[PDB]
């Protein structure tokens, strides 16, 4: 993983990030999602799990973007959780959750879940 | 139009 | 937040950890599971959404940790996402993921799910 | 567990439900919301995993709710998955998943998390 | 949907599921997981919510599986949640959640989490 | 004002 | 091989 | 003795 990782991913949703795998399990760089425009660009920031693998085993990694620019602040963060896959068809399959600040009352509500596959293509 | 979904 | 958040947190199942928030929305710093030894400290790294706050909302925040130190590597990593509430009884209820490497065969059951609060006591 | 399941179960935000464990791994019963009337009452239904158990496992249930009765069609259902422990402190420990109908543009966002704890008391 | 849920359901992985959907919400059928043998058939029970509807919206539902039948008892239940949409290619989007039964100390990491698309085809 | 919530 | 999988 | 977990 690491040089496998590095670069640019896909979602099917229109979205993009760009990360580079620094060598002792630091994941940083950018998501963006849409336009094509300063404005839908975010810090990401996470780890992966280096691993000597003998048997095809993904690699497990997470993130996290909080959801404030200087255009926007959407007063909610999403961390993704899953593996890198290497080799032809390399992708990165993940399951979210976005959580937005509420009110006490509200908190029971506070946390959608989905999933996501990103590609190099 | 949350900045996670498409667009925005 | 941000002041609110630095500092020590513990949760109901006996782990540490002690982040900073830092100016632009980063959080980093350090996970400790168990035992008091440096061989259960892992490295976290994430961030939280600043916001302008009228009514008592939470502020969102996510990190990540992967299960690799000098001592053990375990071939996962843990999301977790929710809002830190300051006050009295300052907390940070969230809800992770802990995605293992796995072979593809055994993809569908890579991802665990559960939740914790962190407590300043 | 089935004799243990049977009756009424509240969790901390107020809620109530009732129950019955019917022999061949059944569960019906009906979930009451809030303020002690009709239309806070929605149909119940699920199924528990019966097991032979020497060392103090709890037993595997699930059931779902649409929440869709004579006073309230909320175009959603909720979903909980977890187990029972009897004893003492009987609770049984859930996680749940709320879907809501959307349309295919904001499908992405249709799904809640998070968990609840019933005891009998 | 009522009557466009009715039928047989095949996901990604080989599973097939048998439901009706009846006239007040109720869904029940059968689950089976492979090889064509009544030994990976279980029941499953669940419910939907019924919807008047001018905007093309998914109708929510969900159905539990308890993994116990006469030849087979994993100590565990899945319970899915999410949307059928009716038409050409009709497809019931779900996440879903297995819990196994687990000793207090493991109940941690007792509750996976995925999600699954099935289609009529 | 959902049912799952408190009240309603 | 846990019954919700392939195969079993 | 996963590392999330106690002890270990």
């Amino acid at each position: 993983a690491e040089a496998g990782i590095t670069g640019t991913w896909y979602n099917q949703l229109g979205s993009t990030f760009i990360v580079t795998a620094g060598a002792d399990g630091a994941l940083t760089g950018t998501y963006e999602s849409a336009v094509g425009n300063a404005e839908s660009r975010y810090v990401l920031t996470g780890r992966y799990d280096s691993a000597p693998a003998t048997d095809g085993s993904g690699t497990a990694l997470g993130w996290t973007v909080a959801w404030k620019n200087n255009y926007r602040n959407a007063h909610s963060a999403t961390t993704w959780s899953g593996q890198y896959v290497g080799g032809a068809e390399a992708r990165i399959n993940t399951q979210w959750l976005l959580t937005s600040g509420t009110t006490e009352a509200n908190a029971w509500k506070s946390t959608l879940v989905g999933h996501d596959t990103f590609t190099k293509v | 139009c949350h900045p996670q979904g498409p667009p925005c």
